[PDB]
Protein backbone atom coordinates (compact mmCIF):
# COMPACT_ATOMS: atom_id res chain seq x y z
CA UNK A 1 0.00 0.00 0.00
CA UNK A 2 1.37 3.34 -0.91
CA UNK A 3 -0.01 6.49 -0.46
CA UNK A 4 -1.44 8.86 -3.13
CA UNK A 5 1.69 11.25 -3.12
CA UNK A 6 4.24 8.32 -3.69
CA UNK A 7 2.74 6.41 -6.62
CA UNK A 8 5.03 8.81 -8.80
CA UNK A 9 8.06 6.06 -9.97
CA UNK A 10 7.01 2.52 -8.66
CA UNK A 11 7.32 -0.17 -11.43
CA UNK A 12 4.80 -2.36 -12.68
CA UNK A 13 1.99 -0.60 -11.29
CA UNK A 14 2.15 3.64 -12.13
CA UNK A 15 4.42 5.24 -14.92
CA UNK A 16 7.20 7.61 -13.82
CA UNK A 17 5.44 10.55 -15.53
CA UNK A 18 2.43 10.42 -13.09
CA UNK A 19 -0.94 8.74 -12.63
CA UNK A 20 -3.37 11.13 -14.62
CA UNK A 21 -1.02 11.22 -17.25
CA UNK A 22 -0.13 9.43 -20.85
CA UNK A 23 2.62 11.41 -22.89
CA UNK A 24 4.98 7.92 -23.67
CA UNK A 25 8.10 8.03 -25.95
CA UNK A 26 8.57 4.82 -27.82
CA UNK A 27 11.49 4.20 -29.72
CA UNK A 28 11.88 2.80 -33.43
CA UNK A 29 14.20 0.70 -35.45
CA UNK A 30 14.50 0.64 -39.50
CA UNK A 31 16.51 -1.89 -40.59
CA UNK A 32 16.20 -3.59 -44.45
CA UNK A 33 16.67 -6.82 -45.70
CA UNK A 34 18.32 -6.65 -49.33
CA UNK A 35 21.33 -3.87 -50.14
CA UNK A 36 18.12 -3.49 -53.59
CA UNK A 37 15.65 -2.32 -51.73
CA UNK A 38 18.03 -0.42 -49.32
CA UNK A 39 19.33 1.47 -52.17
CA UNK A 40 15.82 1.72 -53.67
CA UNK A 41 14.66 3.85 -50.64
CA UNK A 42 17.77 5.96 -50.38
CA UNK A 43 17.31 7.28 -53.95
CA UNK A 44 13.48 8.51 -52.81
CA UNK A 45 15.53 9.41 -49.13
CA UNK A 46 14.70 6.91 -46.84
CA UNK A 47 16.87 5.61 -44.58
CA UNK A 48 17.47 2.28 -43.68
CA UNK A 49 20.20 -0.10 -42.90
CA UNK A 50 21.01 -3.88 -44.64
CA UNK A 51 21.35 -6.78 -41.69
CA UNK A 52 24.74 -7.28 -42.66
CA UNK A 53 26.13 -4.17 -41.55
CA UNK A 54 25.07 -4.76 -37.16
CA UNK A 55 27.55 -7.57 -37.32
CA UNK A 56 27.80 -7.36 -33.32
CA UNK A 57 24.03 -7.02 -33.09
CA UNK A 58 21.81 -10.02 -34.13
CA UNK A 59 18.36 -10.60 -35.40
CA UNK A 60 16.38 -13.90 -34.48
CA UNK A 61 12.66 -14.72 -34.75
CA UNK A 62 10.26 -15.53 -32.09
CA UNK A 63 10.35 -19.07 -32.01
CA UNK A 64 13.95 -18.47 -30.69
CA UNK A 65 12.72 -17.36 -27.25
CA UNK A 66 9.92 -19.79 -27.12
CA UNK A 67 12.25 -22.64 -27.27
CA UNK A 68 14.70 -20.73 -25.22
CA UNK A 69 12.15 -20.57 -22.52
CA UNK A 70 10.68 -24.31 -23.12
CA UNK A 71 14.52 -25.26 -22.12
CA UNK A 72 13.57 -23.78 -18.43
CA UNK A 73 12.62 -25.30 -15.82
CA UNK A 74 13.36 -28.89 -16.02
CA UNK A 75 14.18 -31.34 -13.47
CA UNK A 76 15.39 -35.00 -13.50
CA UNK A 77 14.28 -36.58 -10.01
CA UNK A 78 10.64 -35.13 -10.31
CA UNK B 1 50.16 11.26 -53.15
CA UNK B 2 53.09 9.58 -54.75
CA UNK B 3 55.46 12.50 -53.51
CA UNK B 4 55.29 13.70 -50.33
CA UNK B 5 55.89 17.34 -50.80
CA UNK B 6 57.67 19.07 -53.96
CA UNK B 7 61.31 18.74 -51.97
CA UNK B 8 60.87 14.98 -50.78
CA UNK B 9 60.79 12.56 -53.32
CA UNK B 10 59.31 9.95 -50.78
CA UNK B 11 58.27 10.06 -47.18
CA UNK B 12 57.17 6.95 -44.96
CA UNK B 13 54.72 9.01 -43.06
CA UNK B 14 52.23 8.47 -46.09
CA UNK B 15 51.30 5.03 -44.80
CA UNK B 16 49.48 6.67 -41.69
CA UNK B 17 47.45 8.16 -44.16
CA UNK B 18 46.74 5.34 -46.50
CA UNK B 19 46.35 2.95 -43.18
CA UNK B 20 44.21 2.25 -40.18
CA UNK B 21 43.51 6.07 -38.87
CA UNK B 22 42.00 8.41 -41.09
CA UNK B 23 40.93 6.99 -44.16
CA UNK B 24 41.33 9.33 -47.10
CA UNK B 25 42.07 7.66 -50.42
CA UNK B 26 40.55 6.72 -53.51
CA UNK B 27 42.09 4.46 -56.58
CA UNK B 28 42.98 1.64 -55.09
CA UNK B 29 45.80 1.07 -57.51
CA UNK B 30 47.26 4.21 -56.30
CA UNK B 31 47.67 2.90 -52.50
CA UNK B 32 49.03 -0.30 -54.32
CA UNK B 33 51.16 1.52 -56.06
CA UNK B 34 53.12 3.27 -52.96
CA UNK B 35 53.31 -0.06 -50.62
CA UNK B 36 55.16 -1.35 -53.72
CA UNK B 37 57.31 1.87 -53.77
CA UNK B 38 58.19 2.60 -50.16
CA UNK B 39 58.43 -1.19 -49.77
CA UNK B 40 60.96 -1.25 -52.70
CA UNK B 41 63.27 2.18 -51.54
CA UNK B 42 62.27 2.14 -47.49
CA UNK B 43 63.15 -1.06 -46.53
CA UNK B 44 66.17 -2.15 -44.60
CA UNK B 45 67.19 -4.42 -41.91
CA UNK B 46 66.38 -3.86 -38.45
CA UNK B 47 63.74 -1.29 -39.27
CA UNK B 48 62.48 1.61 -42.08
CA UNK B 49 63.88 5.29 -42.84
CA UNK B 50 61.48 8.30 -43.01
CA UNK B 51 63.25 9.98 -46.06
CA UNK B 52 66.27 9.87 -48.07
CA UNK B 53 69.31 12.09 -46.25
CA UNK B 54 68.64 12.51 -42.97
CA UNK B 55 71.10 13.11 -40.70
CA UNK B 56 69.58 12.84 -37.17
CA UNK B 57 71.21 10.91 -34.43
CA UNK B 58 74.56 10.65 -37.06
CA UNK B 59 78.51 9.81 -36.52
CA UNK B 60 79.27 13.34 -38.60
CA UNK B 61 77.39 16.39 -38.43
CA UNK B 62 78.59 17.73 -34.64
CA UNK B 63 75.13 17.25 -33.31
CA UNK B 64 75.75 20.02 -30.87
CA UNK B 65 74.99 22.37 -33.54
CA UNK B 66 71.59 23.00 -35.84
CA UNK B 67 70.91 25.19 -39.20
CA UNK B 68 73.18 22.55 -41.44
CA UNK B 69 75.66 23.79 -43.55
CA UNK B 70 75.04 23.20 -47.46
CA UNK B 71 76.98 20.41 -47.68
CA UNK B 72 75.33 17.43 -47.75
CA UNK B 73 77.33 15.83 -50.44
CA UNK B 74 77.98 12.27 -49.01
CA UNK B 75 77.95 12.83 -45.16
CA UNK B 76 73.90 11.70 -45.14
CA UNK B 77 74.18 8.83 -47.52
CA UNK B 78 73.03 5.23 -47.28
CA UNK B 79 73.27 5.79 -43.89
CA UNK B 80 70.24 6.53 -42.25
CA UNK B 81 69.40 4.69 -39.04
CA UNK B 82 66.20 2.79 -38.66
CA UNK B 83 63.03 3.55 -37.77
CA UNK B 84 60.34 0.90 -36.39
CA UNK B 85 57.24 2.24 -36.36
CA UNK B 86 56.67 2.10 -39.87
CA UNK B 87 56.95 -1.51 -39.52
CA UNK B 88 55.04 -1.58 -36.52
CA UNK B 89 52.44 -0.17 -39.38
CA UNK B 90 52.43 -2.95 -41.30
CA UNK B 91 50.96 -5.35 -39.19
CA UNK B 92 47.85 -3.27 -38.38
CA UNK B 93 47.44 -2.31 -41.65
CA UNK B 94 47.02 -5.95 -42.82
CA UNK B 95 45.46 -7.39 -40.01
CA UNK B 96 43.28 -4.50 -41.24
CA UNK B 97 41.04 -5.29 -43.75
CA UNK B 98 41.91 -9.27 -44.90
CA UNK B 99 45.31 -10.10 -44.88
CA UNK B 100 46.74 -12.45 -42.73
CA UNK B 101 50.13 -13.96 -44.70
CA UNK B 102 51.79 -10.66 -44.54
CA UNK B 103 50.84 -10.39 -40.61
CA UNK B 104 52.29 -13.40 -39.76
CA UNK B 105 55.48 -12.22 -41.59
CA UNK B 106 55.65 -8.85 -40.20
CA UNK B 107 55.33 -10.25 -36.95
CA UNK B 108 58.36 -12.82 -37.13
CA UNK B 109 59.82 -9.50 -38.80
CA UNK B 110 59.56 -7.51 -35.62
CA UNK B 111 59.94 -10.24 -32.85
CA UNK B 112 63.73 -10.29 -34.28
CA UNK B 113 64.53 -7.06 -33.30
CA UNK B 114 62.60 -6.63 -29.90
CA UNK B 115 64.44 -5.59 -26.81
CA UNK B 116 63.84 -7.45 -23.40
CA UNK B 117 64.07 -5.33 -20.11
CA UNK B 118 62.90 -5.48 -16.92
CA UNK B 119 60.86 -8.15 -15.50
CA UNK B 120 60.71 -9.58 -19.18
CA UNK B 121 58.53 -7.43 -21.55
CA UNK B 122 58.09 -6.18 -24.71
CA UNK B 123 60.17 -3.03 -25.35
CA UNK B 124 60.52 -1.42 -28.73
CA UNK B 125 63.78 0.89 -29.16
CA UNK B 126 63.63 3.95 -31.12
CA UNK B 127 66.63 3.44 -33.34
CA UNK B 128 69.48 1.55 -34.63
CA UNK B 129 72.77 3.67 -35.33
CA UNK B 130 75.40 2.52 -37.60
CA UNK B 131 78.74 2.01 -35.59
CA UNK B 132 81.08 5.11 -36.33
CA UNK B 133 84.19 2.78 -37.28
CA UNK B 134 82.27 0.69 -39.81
CA UNK B 135 81.03 3.64 -42.39
CA UNK B 136 83.19 2.60 -45.23
CA UNK B 137 82.17 -0.72 -45.70
CA UNK B 138 78.33 0.61 -45.71
CA UNK B 139 79.11 2.88 -48.59
CA UNK B 140 79.81 -0.08 -50.87
CA UNK B 141 77.04 -2.75 -49.18
CA UNK B 142 74.47 -1.05 -48.43
CA UNK B 143 72.38 -2.79 -45.78
CA UNK B 144 74.82 -5.38 -44.73
CA UNK B 145 77.12 -3.67 -41.25
CA UNK B 146 75.45 -4.37 -38.69
CA UNK B 147 73.67 -1.61 -36.18
CA UNK B 148 73.31 -1.05 -32.24
CA UNK B 149 70.56 0.47 -30.60
CA UNK B 150 71.18 4.22 -29.45
CA UNK B 151 69.12 6.96 -27.96
CA UNK B 152 66.00 7.15 -25.52
CA UNK B 153 63.71 4.11 -25.57
CA UNK B 154 60.66 4.39 -23.57
CA UNK B 155 58.27 4.75 -27.18
CA UNK B 156 54.99 4.56 -25.94
CA UNK B 157 53.58 5.35 -29.46
CA UNK B 158 55.22 2.51 -30.74
CA UNK B 159 54.42 0.17 -27.51
CA UNK B 160 50.81 1.23 -27.69
CA UNK B 161 50.20 0.98 -31.31
CA UNK B 162 51.81 -2.57 -31.22
CA UNK B 163 49.77 -3.71 -28.19
CA UNK B 164 47.17 -2.82 -29.88
CA UNK B 165 48.01 -4.62 -33.00
CA UNK B 166 48.51 -7.49 -30.52
CA UNK B 167 44.86 -6.98 -29.19
CA UNK B 168 43.02 -7.39 -32.69
CA UNK B 169 45.17 -10.00 -34.28
CA UNK B 170 44.32 -11.91 -30.86
CA UNK B 171 40.53 -11.95 -32.21
CA UNK B 172 38.99 -10.44 -28.73
CA UNK B 173 37.66 -7.07 -31.01
CA UNK B 174 36.23 -6.62 -34.28
CA UNK B 175 37.36 -4.28 -36.84
CA UNK B 176 34.05 -2.56 -36.60
CA UNK B 177 34.17 -1.52 -33.33
CA UNK B 178 37.31 0.68 -33.32
CA UNK B 179 35.39 2.78 -35.48
CA UNK B 180 31.53 3.08 -34.96
CA UNK B 181 31.92 5.69 -38.11
CA UNK B 182 32.11 2.53 -40.63
CA UNK B 183 35.21 4.43 -42.65
CA UNK B 184 36.58 0.89 -43.66
CA UNK B 185 34.17 1.37 -46.63
CA UNK B 186 35.80 4.24 -48.87
CA UNK B 187 36.76 1.81 -51.84
CA UNK B 188 32.93 1.22 -52.48
CA UNK B 189 32.59 2.41 -55.61
CA UNK B 190 29.16 4.91 -56.21
CA UNK B 191 27.61 4.56 -59.40
CA UNK B 192 26.31 7.59 -60.34
CA UNK B 193 24.18 10.55 -59.15
CA UNK B 194 20.94 12.44 -61.34
CA UNK B 195 20.72 15.96 -61.53
CA UNK B 196 18.00 18.19 -61.24
CA UNK B 197 17.75 22.18 -63.21
CA UNK B 198 14.99 24.13 -62.70
CA UNK B 199 14.02 27.15 -65.10
CA UNK B 200 12.54 30.24 -64.20
CA UNK B 201 11.85 33.73 -66.15
CA UNK B 202 12.39 36.92 -64.86
CA UNK B 203 9.45 38.89 -66.04
CA UNK B 204 6.32 38.43 -68.40
CA UNK B 205 7.61 39.16 -71.76
CA UNK B 206 10.66 36.00 -71.19
CA UNK B 207 7.87 33.79 -69.80
CA UNK B 208 5.90 34.72 -73.07
CA UNK B 209 8.93 34.16 -75.37
CA UNK B 210 10.08 30.80 -73.27
CA UNK B 211 6.56 29.52 -74.64
CA UNK B 212 6.50 30.48 -77.93
CA UNK B 213 9.35 28.08 -78.54
CA UNK B 214 7.32 25.66 -76.69
CA UNK B 215 9.57 25.92 -72.89
CA UNK B 216 7.08 26.00 -70.03
CA UNK B 217 8.31 27.76 -67.22
CA UNK B 218 7.19 30.27 -64.22
CA UNK B 219 8.19 33.94 -63.07
CA UNK B 220 9.49 34.22 -59.35
CA UNK B 221 5.50 35.26 -58.73
CA UNK B 222 3.15 32.73 -58.21
CA UNK B 223 5.81 30.45 -55.93
CA UNK B 224 5.31 32.85 -53.15
CA UNK B 225 6.29 30.48 -50.19
CA UNK B 226 9.28 29.87 -52.13
CA UNK B 227 12.29 32.50 -52.48
CA UNK B 228 14.97 33.15 -54.12
CA UNK B 229 18.39 35.81 -53.66
CA UNK B 230 22.45 35.63 -54.69
CA UNK B 231 24.69 33.66 -52.39
CA UNK B 232 26.37 36.44 -51.04
CA UNK B 233 23.24 36.89 -48.36
CA UNK B 234 23.51 33.34 -47.87
CA UNK B 235 27.49 33.60 -46.70
CA UNK B 236 26.77 36.76 -44.94
CA UNK B 237 24.51 34.62 -42.71
CA UNK B 238 27.27 31.87 -42.59
CA UNK B 239 29.46 34.73 -40.77
CA UNK B 240 27.37 34.29 -37.59
CA UNK B 241 27.74 30.83 -36.81
CA UNK B 242 29.27 29.83 -33.79
CA UNK B 243 29.22 33.42 -32.60
CA UNK B 244 30.21 34.63 -28.87
CA UNK B 245 30.69 37.39 -27.22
Amino acid sequence: YVPLKDQRNVSMRFSNQGPLENDLVVHVALIAESQRLQVFLNTYGIQTQTPQQVEPIQIWPQQELVKAYLQLGINEKL
Amino acid sequence: LPRASTSKEVDASLLSVVSFPAFAVEDSQLVELTKQEIITKLQGRYGCCRFLRDGYKTPKEDPNRLYYEPAELKLFENIECEWPLFWTYFILDGVFSGNAEQVQEYKEALEAVLIKGKNGVPLLPELYSVPPDRVDEEYQNPHTVDRVPMGKLPHMWGQSLYILGSLMAEGFLAPGEIDPLNRRFSTVPKPDVVVQVSILAETEEIKTILKDKGIYVETIAEVYPIRVQPARILSHIYSSLGCNN
